[PDB]
């Protein structure tokens, strides 16, 4: 994340993250439930073998709350388009149940019509992983989190260089230096509605990161709530 | 309606019938006032933890 602040203790529980062999981390996750983890399908090409990390805040230092779970299943969506980001989004099934505790908590799955007429709407969501903080930096050792604006659909399909498809959308700054970035990816996205936190995207990509008059694009998570639910009982 | 103010519910608005009904996220139960959403048990989705 560039720019933006550090989560707090217990402000961003929800969030998950992917580590490699070599247990550093290169994709974000969601905690949907006990079992299910919400990412973006592009990071399951990030690595071979992977777990999810939970209760993470500073990567240098055994809080306590981290826990690590095994992947039982990969339910990556079958019309993911590698060339173009489309349907970028995946459902990860855990071996074992995710505790909740401090730091350890799910997100809440909004409903279709209702998260795109009133939550979409808010000014901004919140954006957030130990992804880099700087376009060319090294990944960050701290969690981060940054309110992100909705941008409006035109403006943003305008900025972009690549199809913005009907899966996709806009959140960020046209040239303020705070936008998520790699690392970041497959990272929640979620809009706060009267102090509940609802999942509204999944950091999916972008051109280089916090470049003026280009934006973060996430995946519409609107637009496969009822994937997502088919998802986490298979 | 739901256009209002969320219709005065904590969560999800529906207008239904010409009338505006209120439900919650999973994991929460909708109030004795059908507007207000209570958790069902500890760490509810979408809260940020405090112990
Ligand atoms: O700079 C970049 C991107 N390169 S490109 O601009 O040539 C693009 C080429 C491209 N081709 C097809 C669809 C989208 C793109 S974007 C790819 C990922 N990344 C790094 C990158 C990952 C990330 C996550 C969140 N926010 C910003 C982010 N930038
Ligand atoms: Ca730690």
């Amino acid at each position: 994340i560039v720019g933006g602040q550090e989560c707090k203790d217990g402000e961003c529980p929800w969030q998950a993250l992917l580590i490699n062999e070599e247990n550093e981390g290169f994709c974000g996750g969601t905690i949907l439930s006990e079992f299910y983890i919400l990412t973006a399908a592009h990071c399951l090409y990030q690595a071979k073998r992977f777990k999810v990390r939970v209760g993470d805040r500073n990567t240098e230092q055994e809080e306590g709350g981290e826990a690590v779970h095994e992947v039982e299943v990969v339910i990556k969506h079958n019309r993911f388009t590698k060339e173009t980001y489309d349907f970028d989004i995946a459902v990860l099934r855990l071996k074992t149940p995710i505790t909740f505790r401090m730091n350890v908590a799910p997100a809440c799955l909004p409903e279709r019509d209702w998260a795109e007429s009133t939550l979409m709407t808010q000014k901004t969501g919140i954006v957030s992983g130990f992804g880099r903080t700087h376009e060319k930096g090294r990944q960050s050792t701290r969690l981060k989190m940054l309110e992100v604006p909705y941008v409006d659909r035109n403006s943003c399909k305008l900025s972009s260089s690549f199809i913005i498809t009907q899966n996709m959308f806009c959140a960020g700054y046209d040239t303020k230096q705070e936008d998520a970035c790699q690392g970041d990816s497959g990272g929640p996205h979620v809009t706060r509605f009267k102090d509940t936190y609802f999942v509204t995207g999944i950091v999916s990509w972008g051109e280089g990161c916090a470049r003026k008059g280009k934006y973060g694009i996430y995946t519409k998570v609107t637009a496969f709530l009822k994937w997502i639910d088919r998802s986490m009982k298979t | 309606l739901c256009s209002l103010d969320n219709g005065d519910c904590d969560q999800f608005c529906h207008e239904e019938q010409n009338s505006v009904v209120c439900s919650c996220a999973r994991g929460y139960t909708l109030a004795d006032n059908g507007k207000a959403c209570i958790p069902t048990g500890p760490y509810p989705c979408g809260k940020q933890t405090l112990e």
